[PDB]
């Protein structure tokens, strides 16, 4: 089972992470079955 | 999930996640019905000592 816990949270905070408590709710409860030890996030890019 | 009780209407917001809920003794006290997706509050039928 492969648990995506989501949260979006208005921030104002210019650099750092902020401090306080907001709970994850869960947002994807996924059925794969697989195994899984290696990741890698996709950013976009600009052009001009 | 198996069980007896009776069956009342709640206004426990659950969240869309949430399906049931559980009591101090893990019994279900709280289901959350297929098809028509209402929360259905159980409560133990009433018991007491003749
Ligand atoms: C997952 O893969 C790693 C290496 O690729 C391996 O060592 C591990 O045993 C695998 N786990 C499962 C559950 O297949
Ligand atoms: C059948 O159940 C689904 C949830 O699993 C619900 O969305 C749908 O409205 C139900 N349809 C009927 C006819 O009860």
């Amino acid at each position: 089972y492969f648990k995506i816990y989501s949260k979006h949270t208005p921030i104002n905070l210019v650099r750092d992470l902020p401090q306080g408590f907001s709970a994850l709710e869960p947002l994807v409860d996924l059925p794969i079955g697989i195994n899984i030890t290696r990741f890698q996030t996709l950013l976009a890019l600009h052009r001009s | 999930l198996t069980g007896t009780g009776v069956l009342t209407e709640s206004n426990k917001k659950f969240l869309p996640f949430q399906q049931f809920g559980r009591d101090i003794a893990d019994t279900t006290d709280a289901v959350r019905d297929p098809q028509t997706l209402e929360i259905l509050d159980i409560t133990p039928c009433s018991f007491g000592g003749v």
